[PDB]
């Protein structure tokens, strides 16, 4: 996943 | 990979009028208590604008005619009534999974109404014939829709594979578009052959024109 | 305010290397993953690799795996990617991006303005301009048009005036295209009233600035 968008 | 579909690839819409444009997955983009699917506007020569992040949260500074729907491998940004500065090509991108991929892009155009090209055609010049080479242009001016078909005959001889056709945006001040067609030949098999003639196919045409010339009048 | 700021393109050979650079001011930087997105001219977005705020963790997209490598210098705040063996389709805008960062409820998204990576084996060359003239017959029917092809170039950009700039109505000029041999070429038309063709004189003014050329081609009928 996108890790600035925080999982 | 996962393939991102967008659909459609062009969008004409009028302004005032909603806009729809949908985006496929091959596989689910849930992770926990999200969609990893982000929505972005790009305007010709500047850098891609967020729209719409985690398939329904329209971003900061967004107009309230973009909101974002959608779950698992369907997703779709909506326009309630899109204004000039809307145009653009939008694409969704997923970050669920590495490789991140990105839709084809969605280009959304200006919905005016139908206009026929005026065709003109130009035969090779003196000068680049003094190098080896003949360029054959066919002009299609200011017409709309984008779609068109140009055909290159010699001599009754259909061509394949010898010609680039080059279109250019929509037109700031009327939304229309304009086509070349560029015939490329050698001097020597330039010379050999005497009826160049491009063949136009549009909308606006209610039976295809044609424009021709001889080598020499 | 937030600035990405990109350098380090512009024009290789196949296989040779270049070194891309994103200084990052007004930002966190060593908490926050940064990605690389090129786009090649005229066609769409493609994500090229991304490294995490760790710095173990990264990741290359296929095209590019083994040959590009996405790297940190945290103490600089500064983003690299290495493009070594470059190839033809490497040519495009390179972009600097942390994507998506959502924290706090709020959701932002920062992007460069991206640096333009040209990989050709062409030598630098001038274009040649040849007249793209109408039939006097093409002419009657009130408006008549008439432009300059422009053959033959390298690199991009060549721009195109008409009368040096004053005309402006009625100018379409088209992207150009990249031939087999290397060498863009485009043409850029104008359609004007067969009045003042004989009063008046149009002449297409190509300036193509990496070879320092600049033509002059009038155009005329017959």
């Amino acid at each position: 996943a996108n890790p600035n968008a925080n999982p | 990979d996962i393939v991102m579909t967008q659909s459609p690839l062009s969008l004409p819409v009028s302004p005032g009028e909603p806009a729809s444009i949908s985006c496929r997955s091959t596989q689910s983009l849930i992770f926990g208590e999200h969609n990893y699917l982000d929505w972005y506007l790009q305007k010709p020569g500047q850098s891609p604008q967020l729209l719409i992040y985690l398939a329904s949260n329209r971003a900061s500074g967004v107009p309230d005619r973009f909101s974002g729907s959608g779950s698992g491998t369907y997703f779709t940004l909506k326009i309630s009534r899109v204004e000039a500065e809307d145009f653009g090509v939008y694409y969704c991108v997923q970050t669920v999974q590495v490789p991140y991929t990105f839709g084809q892009g969605t280009k959304l155009e200006i919905k005016r109404t139908v206009a026929a090209p005026s065709v003109f055609i130009f035969p090779p010049s003196d000068e680049q014939l003094k190098s080896g080479t003949a360029s054959v242009v066919c002009l299609l001016n200011n017409f709309y829709p984008r779609e068109a078909k140009v055909q290159w005959k010699v001599d009754n001889a259909l061509q394949s594979g010898n010609s680039q056709e080059s279109v250019t945006e929509q037109d700031s001040k009327d939304s229309t578009y304009s086509l070349s067609s560029t015939l490329t030949l050698s001097k020597a098999d330039y010379e050999k052959h005497k009826v160049y003639a491009c063949e136009v196919t549009h909308q606006g045409l209610s039976s295809p024109v044609t424009k021709s010339f001889n080598r020499g009048e | 305010e937030v600035q990405l700021l990109e350098s380090g393109g512009g024009l290789e050979q196949p296989g040779g290397s270049l070194r891309l650079s994103c200084v990052v001011s007004g930002f966190t930087f060593s908490n926050y993953a940064f990605n690389w997105v090129r786009q090649a001219p005229g066609k769409g977005l493609e994500w090229v690799a991304i490294i995490y705020r760790s710095g173990s963790r990264m990741y290359h997209a296929d095209s590019v795996k083994g040959r590009f490598t996405i790297s940190r210098d945290d103490s600089k705040n500064t983003l690299f990617l290495q493009m070594n063996n470059l190839r033809a389709e490497d040519t495009a805008v390179y972009y600097c991006t942390t994507l998506l960062i959502y924290e706090s409820d709020v959701g932002v998204d920062f992007w460069g303005q991206g640096t333009l990576v040209t990989v050709s084996s062409a030598s630098t060359k001038g274009p040649s301009v040849f007249p793209l003239a109408p039939s006097s017959k093409s002419t009657s029917g009130g408006t008549a048009a008439l432009g300059c092809l422009v053959k033959d170039y390298f690199p991009e950009p060549v721009t195109v005036s008409w009368n040096s700039g004053a005309l402006t109505s009625g100018v379409h000029t088209f992207p150009a295209v990249l031939q087999s041999s290397g060498l863009y070429s485009l043409s850029s038309v104008v359609t004007v009233p067969s009045s003042s063709l004989g009063t008046q004189t149009y002449i297409c003014n190509v300036n193509h600035k990496p070879s320092n050329t600049k033509v002059d081609k009038k155009v005329e009928p017959k």
